[PDB]
RNA sequence: GCUCGCCGGAAGACCAAGGGUUCCUGUCCAACGUUAAUCGGGGCAGGGUGAGUCGACCCCUAAGGCGAGGCCGAAAGGCGUAGUCGAUGGGAAACAGGUUAAUAUUCCUGUACUUGGUGUUACUGCGAAGGGGGGACGGAGAAGGCUAUGUUGGCCGGGCG
């Protein structure tokens, strides 16, 4: 990713961040209940979020 | 199956249900063959076709076991009631091997005389004392042969004997009706849209059953074990895989025997207007029948599953092996927990089962198309596939 | 007695939903697994019954 | 309160005998929530995400035990347990 | 479990402190326990601490500390003003009953109270870092009125050994 995200506007990016955070919440919610078989997803979302943030900053920084 | 051990069990079962299908063609009096072959074309009462599924085509054509092994199950429940209310049988039932098998021999000996009584009921009310006598004789000879034949499949054959008797009895009644449908399929007499809608619905309903079986309800259990040999270092998470229905094989057949019992007692007379009141009540075109039927299915599934597991034995086992359900007290509280939870599951199971039973009839009342697809036989067949594929995998883990 | 049976069935329906929340949602891969497994077993039993009763009814 | 903050507040639903007893008897759920979450934030989060109406929120902070993995002595992390009481008409969703 | 013996202004019930999981359940018996241990304040694993009214925080100060500028001192620093901290003291409000293996004035049942914010309605001169009252204070003694509490009697359940 991260090229695809750089082609998105700032508003779209915020919406994206919200979506990602909701996936994160749901995911760790399933994981705590022992209902999540694929753990790797966590690290995937948690990182994706970072990416988004690093973009937001760089767009407001330049 | 490539192992001769299970292969000879299966070739015993195949042969057993082959002499089931050999005895399914033998006329009730000495030779009534053509006369009966005329009377089994149902000059009255089409629903009797259901009565030919469990008997292997006895009410379809001229046999020695007319209801099949359905009398036995009607005994298997009766004693099971008498075991509860009467303490003297409740003592023999808890008595271990010879005590439980003496109750099973009293169930077999109540069974054979129940086949005598139902042959009395038919050959008194419906068909007609020489015919009555040959009826009772051929019917008890057949029910005895089949009872023996189904206690032989439990031992030297595959799985449960009675289960496979009824299952293959309905399984072996199908091919002519679909042979006619696929003969009319190169013509187009009955339109392919409705028949392929039902062809996709049988398959998608079976698929939903087995998808609800795919994703389980798993109770996460934990083991903390480090062996004193200084070698094994173990923190282990093991799921206890609870299924929506616990061996849903037998309570299906049981519930079917309890459907067909008032249909045997009430409908063979017809000179009794109360009997015919309840046997017309119990015809599956009515919501009333489905109410009484629902209560039957839920009671027999709950009772039977509650019989099978002993949540105290399971919990004590879990405690013995050094396992715990995290957050719940080992011993009695694990019992109460797994028991309440298993209840909450099996209730949902018997519910979706009563729905797979009820829905096809409202679908057949709304639609133009009017027994194998009525919801009882669909379900029992889904259960043949499930049962055989669970028993194949259990011994595929072994092999 | 009927209102307590009502409230009891409402509690058992709360239990129902509680066990619905642990129910696994749609998956197409396990869908095709189930689909092809049961299609195969049904085809086997059907080929047995046909190989037998086709030649039996024919005779 | 911003919806970004809410989402990070609820860690996990808690299972136990006492939790069970609570849920059945008092119509109360027990959550493991952020160490810095407040009764306000928790109320907000549960009313937002699970779409249920909350009556009141009680909280406590559990101190971590001291455990040994292969002779190494660690000290587990403190965490905030929140008892949440739903209004009586409300029904319990798990998502 | 039944007898026997000991403490009972303590060898009892409950707080502050100091400790910090020793609490509760399961399981284990190498080490630890001045012996044995199937037991433990020991090993291992899971639980458990719910507050508008209890305490701290907070508002207010005592001793005393720190201290803008300031004075003083080779340097470090010392003292101290305005100030600002400091309880062992002053300052709003909750009780009885039920409940857990383990919390409860915290949960629940019932019946209350306090202080703020906002709105309605009626009435109305409001306003401080300033002024005045209060808060606000010792020792001993006495005896008048009481309750906590206990004893007898009445009542109620049970007992004729
Ligand atoms: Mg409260
Ligand atoms: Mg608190
Ligand atoms: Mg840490
Ligand atoms: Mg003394
Ligand atoms: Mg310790
Ligand atoms: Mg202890
Ligand atoms: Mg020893
Ligand atoms: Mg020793
Ligand atoms: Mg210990
Ligand atoms: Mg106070
Ligand atoms: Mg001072
Ligand atoms: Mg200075
Ligand atoms: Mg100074
Ligand atoms: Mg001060
Ligand atoms: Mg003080
Ligand atoms: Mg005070
Ligand atoms: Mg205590
Ligand atoms: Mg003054
Ligand atoms: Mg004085
Ligand atoms: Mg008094």
């Amino acid at each position: 990713k991260a090229k695809e995200l750089r082609e998105k506007s700032v508003e779209e990016l915020n919406t994206e961040l919200l979506n990602l955070l909701r996936e994160q919440f749901n995911l760790r919610m399933q994981a705590a209940s022992g209902q999540l078989q694929q753990s790797h997803l966590l690290k995937q979302v948690r990182r994706d979020v970072a990416r988004v943030k690093t973009l937001l900053n760089e767009k407001a920084g330049a | 199956g490539g192992l001769g051990e299970l292969k000879r069990r299966l070739l015993f079962v195949i042969g057993a249900l082959i002499v089931f299908r050999i005895g399914s063609f033998i006329p009730i009096p000495g030779i009534d063959a053509a006369v009966l072959a005329k009377l089994l074309e149902q000059q009255r009462g089409t629903i009797i076709e259901m009565f030919n599924m469990f008997s292997g085509g006895a009410l379809s054509r001229a046999s020695i076991f007319a209801l099949g092994i359905m009398p036995y199950i009607s005994a298997s429940i009766i004693i099971q009631l008498l075991t509860v209310v009467h303490p003297t049988l409740a003592e023999i039932k808890k008595e271990g091997e010879s005590g439980r098998r003496k109750i099973s021999q009293y169930t077999r000996y109540g069974t054979l005389v129940l086949a005598i009584f139902q042959s009395i009921g038919i050959a008194t009310g419906l068909p007609n004392f020489a015919f009555y006598f040959t009826a009772v004789v051929s019917l008890v000879t057949g029910t005895m042969f089949l009872m023996w034949l189904g206690e032989q499949i439990t031992e030297r054959g595959i799985g449960n004997g009675i289960s496979i008797i009824i299952f293959a009895g309905i399984v072996a009644g199908l091919p002519p009706a679909i042979a006619h449908t696929i003969e009319q399929a190169r013509q187009g007499d009955l339109h392919f849209l409705v028949l392929l809608l039902v062809a996709v619905l049988v398959f998608a309903v079976t698929f939903f059953v087995v998808f609800v079986e795919r994703g389980q309800r798993r109770i996460v259990v934990n083991y903390a074990k480090r062996q004193q040999g200084r070698r094994v270092y173990a923190a282990q998470s093991t799921h206890l895989p609870l299924k929506v229905n616990m061996a849903g094989v037998i309570p299906a057949i049981f519930a079917s025997s309890i459907i067909l019992f008032p249909a045997t007692i009430a409908s063979w007379f017809g000179g009794w207007n109360w009997l015919t009141t309840i046997s017309l009540y119990l015809q599956p075109g009515q919501p009333l029948y489905v109410l009484l039927y629902a209560s039957a299915i839920i009671f027999f599934c709950f009772f039977y599953t509650a019989l099978v597991f002993n949540p105290r034995e399971t919990a004590d086992n879990l405690k013995k092996s050094g396992a715990f359900v995290p957050g719940i007290r080992p011993g009695e509280q694990t019992a109460k927990y797994i028991d309440k939870v298993m209840t909450r599951l099996t209730l949902v199971g018997a519910l979706y089962i009563t729905f797979i039973c009820l829905i096809p009839e409202f679908m057949r009342d709304a639609m133009k198309v009017p027994f194998y697809f009525g919801g009882t036989s669909l379900l029992i067949v889904v259960v043949v596939i499930m049962d055989f594929m669970a028993q194949v995998q259990t011994l595929m883990m072994s092999s | 007695l009927l209102t307590t049976k009502g409230k009891a069935t409402v509690a058992f329906a709360r239990e129902a939903r509680t066990e619905v929340r642990k129910v696994i949602w749609p998956t197409r891969q396990e869908t095709l697994h189930t689909t092809l497994i049961v299609a195969a077993v049904t085809a086997v039993m059907s080929l047995i019954l046909w190989g037998l009763d086709g030649i039996l009814v024919r005779l | 309160i911003r919806e970004e903050r809410l989402l990070k507040v609820l860690r996990a639903p808690h299972v136990s005998e006492k939790a069970s007893t609570a849920m059945e008897k008092s119509n109360t759920i027990v959550l493991k929530v952020a160490k810095d979450a407040t009764k306000a934030e928790i109320k907000a989060a549960v009313q937002k995400l699970f779409e249920v109406e909350v009556e009141v929120v009680n909280t406590l902070v559990v101190k971590g035990k001291v455990k040994r993995h292969g002779q190494r002595i660690g000290r587990r992390s403190d965490w905030k347990k929140a008892y949440v009481t739903l209004k009586e008409g409300q029904n319990l969703d798990f998502v």
